[PDB]
């Protein structure tokens, strides 16, 4: 029985960090984030919020292998703004749009629809 | 057509493939005889001919 | 061996629609209409039921449901 | 001249687009069954002690 | 940030099963990621442990266990207060992390008996029953309406088992899908040329493609970007459609805010000085 | 008595030929099973033309 | 499903599908086969698309959530049989509970799973570590005079245990007496094989292939209802193989599943099958030759090429990967020549014959060559006389 | 580990790999190594052997490790190149009508390993930034290798088109200083060709950098293919009404022409061809007509194909399949034969009882008028099933005979080897050659060259 | 302790729990079929 | 016992000597699906040399039309030698010419 | 070496010597040594007749003769 237990696809291991940051050795103001146990769903959206920002020079992600749950996000910013703050803003802004989307959907449901419950 | 009408009726009325052979509409042919027959692919071709 | 709970391709539950179907065919020779009334729109859900073979019925007939 | 050998394994091959040209994915069970003899040196000793 | 747009929602249609809506002024990556949450991330309750007391049926045990897990379960009122199994302090199971089902049937009658979803009983209060036949006054009720024929039994066969349903989400197994299906469509007239039609006259027009009503077929615009995504979420029945959407967005919010806390955890623990 | 001849399944001399479909199902035998193979020492054995 | 009454049959080896379906596109000849009565596969939704390359060259991307909902799942039965042979003058075999105090065996596997009669009962889970039947062979009776007694003296062990199906559950146990009049048993083990990477599948047109990866519903590409494909087969399987029939069958199938009546596919008629089918499928509401607009699962963008998708009856075959794997570190050694075993069934080692030797020669890796053909199968030390070369 | 398979037909069948442990139980291996092992993942299993010391591990790493096994000394060319979907996906990507917007380019840049770190300036600056496909392929080429041509694609007008204005025609591929200037890549550029990009890379950059080049081309081109897509349905198998009419008309003319030659033959006046009996003259002539008939409609169908035929896209990259297949699926299958002749008279003077005695017509003796798409008629199917056997049987024989011929050959030559004074000698130390191969060069380092002085 | 051993067709216990020869009382058959264990197992609905 | 023996092993006749060519004539009936069995019972075998013969009793003679399967023969070493009977085909039991 | 009815454990007299068939090794539980020249009853081992024609068994270098009825073969 050489198949892995299904929970392992998403459950974090006690000996691994959720996120890791490593500096690039080539070009300045680049950064490499490793996101463990998180697939395209989180990764694809964080790539897009970074592309939305006007001060990001480069943004991308790669899931190294299907069988190994892990993605990497590389980001490069202008020589003035730090890549960590851009990442912080990218989620926080994403949190803000989704909260507003949830609010707008719920109020939209609040329309005199009679099968809400 | 009458033979076909018997085959549909066969669902309750007594009838058999053996009856169909006894009518002499169908035959058995072995590979040695099959060398000398003039066998046609479909009623279509044999009529349209 | 009895129709599966939920169609493979998507998920729409489908075992519940089997007993209903044998009744409709007995009533009408309209396989198109039968599948439609049951609500099996898309064809993956439709192949499920349309292509099933209920082997269970012959299988139950052995006496020895005791071993 | 045609001997049966030890440390041998056989499974099906399936394609994998992420390997490099000379990598091979090896089932974890086959990887656990077949062993290599490392000799202990006063450098890896702490690592081998963990194993 | 100033460059975040307020998207926008419109509900076109709502039923006991479907929910059909339009999202506008947003990004595809948002639409695609949110479609993926509707499948995988929304949690629900389904049978997860089956203990077989006696099984004389013509179906083998693991087959009974399979059919039985896959049957749908209402969860709306209770899927929230329930905690995840692994997280729960208890050894094995408890009332606080799982709900118990019991099935007992025997064919003493001469006519073949069917084993159904109603014959399955919740030892837990009837807050969380099986999907079919409860508060009913349901026009969906037709003939037997057993929801699922777990098996058939001839005179002499019997079936006794226990089951423990648990909260989990679709990424882990398909029995936890909260959807019958998820339609997703954007840019129906193919303005943006994301697909390239060979002989465009050979393709039909969807119900969203009615705009020019004409047969001119696809006017081009290269200065455009993907906008206004059309959805139609359809309920498996185990969780009502709007609740699927609201729980999806919240779960996504929970997952995102958590990643922000770990990223904060990097700046608090092991001070962010590496880069 | 001179010896024991292996019967071939469901042939005219093997009792299964006479029984009906309900009876055959009663004997735990498949109705669709074709027969025409010998049973020897537990193993079902077919002779190749 | 291979015959109806399989349940009361201790066939030495068998495979059954959970959900068989008759095919959507069928030949009339099939009515007289009763292939409707006992079919051999499932109507898959297939896409002939390229995707992420895990389907390159005779493999397939198969839909994981469908295998969760029981797609092609099967059950596996192995019946082990054991006999109580009397075996002549002064020996005897006995069905009983072996103990390390009373018998010559002591193989490492666990005896506890056994009942006190030497034979397990249905429902207890077994594995390659378990013994299913406790047979013992009383042999010496006492033919070793004076107190060579101690323990385990009376009888040797030779009980039978799982090599192969190194996990499963016991389905059935049957005790009887066979034609010799000996006590005889057959005990049956059930296992359930979920379709995984390395199971070989084949459609009906002679295109067999292994399952190269599986993606969950979220990741497959989708359309309309989002009827995500249960398989993606590579486009390259068609052109050099011209299996056009395979391509017509999806198309005939699409009309048959949708119209709701099982389709004809008998080889020779005037049903103008390419055109007539294309016209019907379009009247219903699709691109007339079956293409659909697909979107990718990873980013949701549309896939620029339209992809040919629809059903095809597929076969899951008896070649499944977990039976086929194999490996050996050090093992049993046959004292005919004392090199590794050839019976793989008994933990064998693979061969390294003259041609594989010939390549190591052709590389010029002599040290690895002596290693494979000596130290790693069969090393030995002998003393020879320096005067004459006899090992005497 | 050393990986092998059977039958091991040449030194490149067993090569060193580094393991990487994964879930599920099959050996998962790179798609590009498929052609050296002659593997198919249709259920072919392969074998692995592990070294047990540092000494054999050293020897393997240096001699038999895969990346060193790229260019085979059998015929100084690549043993392994870019194959299947990727090869089709490369053609499709390099066409200069392919444009990429900032978002996708960054993702492809992201999948590339040895990327410089600097993002290239898009070939189109306004109205909005776009990079052409050639441009992103050009990051994948290592260092700065160079080669003209090495395409011989169907394209253009062989023998006289390049001499007609060099209207760049874009067909021919030119790469300069490690940047792809123009053209489209195919099997002749990327495959096991004598002058492929891959061969030049091994030579110029060194084997390690070439391996990164194989990985790079595949992860990046492959990733694109995912958004672009590929397929084949019944839409890639039909042609228009007019071509379909032209095919039937070409066949109807040719059949009348065969009846015409049969009419001449029965008149006793045909006048035989040199060194042949009159039947042979007749048989050689009808065979010429039916072959010409297949080729004429074959050339008609390849013309009639639209640009978008995925089937034509697989044929042109040279990935899988060929012109004749297009002929058979779209046009007309043609004369079948067995043992190099038309279907024999099995019964008394006849192939099947469905025909007249002595009927030399095309169909009656094994010409298939139909295409695989329209389906074969019953006789054609059985004469096609006869054409099916000759190949299955041929397969079973050739495997036994060649296995024997190869073993006998190795068994002779095995002990020959080049000694340290570089004369080649066998076991009893007799000289075979004074210099190996008469010049003392290596077979994997040679190349085809033109001798200027034969002008 | 008893070893049950349900018999074929009669659908009753065979009562044999010792070394005596296998044959179901009353019922003429001589095939047995050892009964299910009372020992609990478990099955995941995954 | 004599009929019991020959039919079980698949040998043929005297065993002591007669078993050189007419070997493998009985077989365990394959039961993997329903089709394997129907196909197995309806199989027929041409005897042949073994291990290397190349000639014409392997290709598909025209006279098999309507008699033996076009395409349906082992993909292996014995290609075209073990054949399978077509769908309608039949066999004479034979009787006295008197 | 005549004192080996399965005993040779260096540090302590033997109590048990389990046979780990799969590893081809002889193990001594309360310590850890390995003493083995492994055989799994030579009677399973020679049994490498299998995929090749087994109905006739060309490998049978050992007839049964059934001696326990008789005595002198
Ligand atoms: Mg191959
Ligand atoms: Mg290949
Ligand atoms: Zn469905
Ligand atoms: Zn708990
Ligand atoms: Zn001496
Ligand atoms: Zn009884
Ligand atoms: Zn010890």
């Amino acid at each position: 029985m050489n198949a892995p237990p299904a929970f392992e696809s998403f459950l974090l291991f006690e000996g691994e960090k959720k996120i890791t940051i490593n500096k690039d050795t080539k070009v300045p103001n680049a950064c490499l984030f490793t996101i463990n146990k998180e697939d395209h769903t989180l990764g694809n959206i964080i790539k897009s919020q970074l592309l939305k920002d006007p001060q990001v020079l480069f943004a991308g992600y790669k899931v190294p292998h299907p069988l190994e749950h892990k993605i990497i996000i590389r980001v490069q910013t202008t020589p003035d703004y730090s890549p960590q703050e851009a990442f912080t803003n990218a989620i926080t802004d994403l949190i803000s749009e989704l909260s507003l989307l949830e609010e707008r959907f719920r109020v939209a449901i609040k329309d005199k629809q009679e099968g809400i419950e | 057509k009458r033979h076909i009408d018997q085959l549909k009726e066969r669902e309750y009325n007594n009838y058999s493939w053996q009856d169909l052979v006894a009518s002499g509409v169908v035959e058995y042919i072995d590979t040695l005889e099959e060398e000398t027959v003039m066998l046609a692919m479909t009623p279509d071709d044999l009529q349209e001919k | 061996m009895i129709i599966p709970v939920r169609c493979f391709t998507c998920g729409k539950i489908v075992g519940n629609k089997w007993e209903a179907y044998l009744g409709l065919l007995q009533a009408e020779y309209t396989e198109g209409d039968a599948l439609d009334a049951l609500g099996l729109k898309r064809y993956c859900c439709r192949r499920m039921l349309l292509a099933h073979v209920d082997l269970i019925e012959k299988l139950l007939n052995y006496a020895p449901l005791e071993k | 001249m045609g001997k049966r050998v030890d440390f041998s394994a056989r499974t099906v091959i399936t394609p994998d687009p992420n390997l490099s040209i000379d990598q091979v994915g090896v089932p974890r069970s086959i990887a656990a069954n077949m062993t290599f003899a490392e000799i202990v040196t006063p450098f890896n000793i702490d690592r081998l002690q963990e194993l | 940030m100033p460059y975040a747009n307020q998207p926008t929602v419109r509900i076109t249609e709502l039923t006991d099963e479907n929910v059909k809506f339009i999202i506008e002024n947003t990004d595809l990556a948002v639409a695609n990621s949110i479609r993926r949450v509707f499948i995988a991330e929304v949690p629900i309750i389904a049978i997860d442990w089956v203990q077989i007391d006696a099984n004389s049926s013509v179906l083998h045990d693991e087959f009974i266990a399979h059919r039985l897990g896959l049957i749908p379960l209402i969860s709306d009122d209770i899927v929230d207060k329930l905690q995840y199994s692994r997280d729960c302090t208890c050894e094995e199971f408890c009332p606080e992390c799982s709900v118990e089902f019991t099935l007992d049937v025997r064919c003493n009658e001469d006519q073949t008996r069917h084993v159904t979803s109603r014959d399955l009983i919740s030892n837990s209060p009837r807050v969380i029953p099986v999907t079919s036949r409860n508060r009913d006054n349901d026009p969906n009720d037709y003939v037997e309406q057993d929801d699922i024929l777990i098996v058939k039994l001839r005179k002499g066969q019997e079936l006794r088992l226990r089951a423990y349903a648990k909260k989990g989400f679709g990424k882990e197994h398909a029995k936890w899908n909260p959807t019958a299906g998820v339609a997703f469509e954007y840019d129906p007239d193919n303005a943006l040329r994301h697909t390239v039609y060979p002989k465009p006259e050979e393709w039909p027009k969807s119900e969203y493609s009615e705009l020019d009503e004409d047969e001119s077929q696809a006017p081009y615009d290269p200065n455009g970007k993907p906008e206004r995504f059309y959805y139609n979420v359809e309920s498996c029945g185990s969780l009502r459609p709007e609740t699927i959407v609201l729980s999806a967005l919240s779960g996504l919010k929970k997952k995102l805010s958590d990643l922000q806390t770990q990223l904060s955890h990097e700046i608090q623990s092991d001070v962010l000085t590496i880069n | 008595f001179i010896g024991k001849i292996p019967i071939m399944l469901r042939s005219t001399y093997c009792l299964l030929n006479g029984l009906t479909d309900r009876d055959l199902c009663e004997l735990n035998e498949c109705p669709l099973d074709p027969g025409g193979y010998f049973i020897i020492n537990g193993s079902e054995k077919v002779l190749i033309a | 499903v291979y015959i109806t009454n399989f349940h009361v049959r201790m066939d030495t080896l068998a495979h059954v599908l959970y959900y068989p379906q008759k095919p959507l596109v069928t030949t009339r000849s099939m009515e007289y086969l009763r292939f409707r009565e006992l079919p051999a596969g499932i109507n898959s939704i297939v896409a002939i698309a390229s995707y992420t390359g895990y389907n390159q060259e005779d493999s397939v991307i198969m839909n994981r959530s469908a295998v969760d909902r029981g797609f092609f799942r099967s059950v596996f039965y192995r019946s082990y049989k054991e006999q109580e042979s009397k075996k002549g003058f002064d020996q005897e075999e006995v069905f009983e509970k072996p103990t390390r105090e009373t018998c010559q065996g002591m193989r490492h596997a666990i005896y506890d799973k056994l009942d006190d009669d030497g034979l397990i009962a249905p429902g207890v889970r077994v594995s390659g570590d378990d013994v299913i039947i406790g047979k013992t062979v009383t042999l010496p009776e006492n033919e070793d005079e004076l107190e060579s007694t101690n323990r385990r003296y009376t009888k040797r062990d030779c009980s039978t245990f799982l090599r192969t199906s190194e996990t499963g559950i016991v389905d059935q146990v049957m005790v009887t007496l066979n034609q010799e009049g000996y006590k005889f048993c057959k005990i049956r083990v059930r296992s359930v094989r979920i379709p995984q990477i390395g199971d070989k599948f084949a459609s009906r047109h002679g295109q067999k292939g292994t399952c190269g990866i599986q993606y969950r519903q979220e990741d497959m590409p989708f359309t309309c209802e989002g009827i995500t494909p249960d398989i993606i087969i590579n486009p390259h399987a068609i052109p050099s193989r011209m299996t056009i029939g395979h391509l017509i069958e999806c198309l005939q199938g699409k009309v048959s599943a949708n119209k709701g009546e099982i389709g004809d596919a008998t080889p020779f008629n005037d049903a103008v099958n390419v055109q007539k089918i294309s016209n019907l499928l379009s009247d219903y509401g699709y691109h007339l030759r079956g293409n659909e607009v697909l979107y990718n699962g990873f980013t949701g963008r549309k896939i620029t090429s339209q992809i040919f998708i629809g059903p095809t009856y597929y076969q899951r075959l008896k070649h499944m990967v977990d039976d086929k794997i194999h490996s050996r570190a050090r093992g049993p050694i046959q004292i005919l020549n004392r090199q590794p075993m050839e019976g793989r069934s008994r933990d064998g080692g693979l061969r390294f014959g003259e041609m594989e030797r010939d390549c190591q020669i052709a590389h010029g890796a002599a040290q690895f060559l002596r290693e494979r053909l000596f130290e790693a199968s069969d090393p030995y030390q002998v003393h020879v006389c320096n005067l004459c070369g006899i090992m005497a | 580990v050393i990986f092998n398979r059977q039958p091991t037909l040449h030194k490149m069948s067993m090569m060193g790999h580094r393991v990487r442990i994964l879930p599920w139980s099959t050996f998962r291996l790179n798609l590009s190594v498929t052609t050296p092992y002659n593997a198919d993942f249709d259920g072919d299993e392969m074998n692995l052997h592990l070294p047990q010391s540092l000494e054999t591990r050293a020897e393997i790493q240096e001699l038999a490790m895969v990346p060193r096994m790229i260019v085979t000394p059998q015929s100084n060319r690549p043993v392994m190149g870019i194959v299947q979907d990727t090869l089709t996906a490369v053609r499709k990507f390099t066409k200069r009508d392919v444009f990429l917007e900032r978002g996708e380019v960054m993702n492809l840049l992201m999948f590339l390993s040895t990327w410089d770190g600097k993002v290239p300036q898009p070939a189109i600056l306004k109205p909005r930034p776009l990079w052409t496909g050639k441009q992103i392929f050009s990051l994948i080429i290592p260092g700065h290798i160079n080669c003209i041509r090495t395409h011989s694609t169907h394209p253009d007008d062989e023998d006289s088109g390049p001499y007609k204005h060099i209207s760049p025609g874009d067909t021919k591929v030119v790469v300069e200083n490690g940047e792809l200037i123009m053209g489209i890549l195919c099997k002749k550029s990327l495959g096991t060709s004598a002058g492929s990009l891959v061969h030049i890379s091994y030579l110029e950059m060194g084997h390690d950098i070439t391996r990164l080049f194989y990985s790079n081309i595949q992860t990046v081109i492959n990733n694109w293919l995912l958004i672009e897509g590929h397929t084949i349905g019944i839409g890639d198998s039909i042609a228009d009404s007019k071509t379909y009419q032209d095919i039937q008309n070409t066949i109807k003319k040719a059949k009348q022409d065969v009846i015409e030659v049969i009419e001449k033959a029965h008149n006793n006046e045909l006048e035989p061809t040199p060194g042949n009996t009159l039947r042979q003259t007749f048989e050689n002539q009808v065979n010429r007509i039916l072959n010409d008939a297949r080729d004429k409609t074959g050339s008609s169908a390849q013309k009639s194909l639209s640009e978008y035929n995925n089937f034509k896209s697989m044929v042109v990259s040279g990935a899988k399949g060929s012109k004749i297949n297009i002929s058979q699926v779209i046009a007309v299958v043609g004369q079948q034969n067995v043992e190099g002749k038309r279907i024999p008279f099995g019964f008394k003077h006849r192939t099947l009882p469905h025909f007249i005695k002595d009927d030399y017509g095309p169909e009656s003796r094994g010409f298939v008028e139909n295409s695989y798409l329209a389906g074969l008629t019953p006789t054609e199917f059985f004469f096609h099933a006869m054409g099916g056997r000759e190949g299955l049987i041929d397969t079973a024989v050739k495997t036994a005979e060649t296995g024997y011929i190869q073993r006998r050959l190795i068994k002779s030559m095995e002990s020959v080897m080049v000694k340290y004074d570089a004369t080649v000698r066998n076991s009893i130390n007799q000289v075979v050659q004074l210099r190996y191969g008469e010049d003392g060069l290596a077979g994997e380092s040679v190349e085809f060259q033109n001798l200027a002085t034969l002008k | 302790q008893p070893m049950i051993y349900i018999c074929g067709e009669c659908h009753t216990e065979n009562e044999i729990k010792s070394r005596d020869p296998i044959r179901c009382r009353e019922c003429g058959y001589r095939i047995m079929y050892k009964k299910r264990t009372k020992r609990l197992v478990v099955f995941d609905a995954r | 016992d004599g009929l019991k023996y020959s039919l079980a092993t698949g040998n043929w006749g005297d065993q002591k000597k007669a078993h050189q060519a007419r070997a493998g004539v009985s077989q365990v009936l394959n039961r993997l699906t329903f089709a394997s069995t129907l196909s197995h019972l309806r199989r027929l075998n041409s005897p042949i040399g073994r291990d290397g013969k190349l000639a014409k009793p392997r290709q598909l003679h025209n006279t098999l039309w309507g008699m033996v399967c076009p395409a349906e023969t082992p993909e292996g070493h014995a290609v075209g030698l073990v054949k399978n009977l077509a769908l309608m085909a039949y066999i004479s039991v034979g009787s006295q010419p008197s | 070496l005549d004192a080996l009815p399965r005993v040779t454990c260096p540090n302590h007299p033997d109590a048990i010597l389990v046979e780990d068939y799969r590893a081809g090794d002889m193990i001594c539980p309360e310590c850890g040594l390995v003493v083995g020249d492994r055989v799994i009853d030579v009677g399973s081992e020679w049994r490498t007749f299998s995929n090749d024609k087994a109905t006739k068994d060309p490998s049978r270098v050992g007839d049964s003769q059934n001696p326990l009825l008789s005595d002198g073969d």
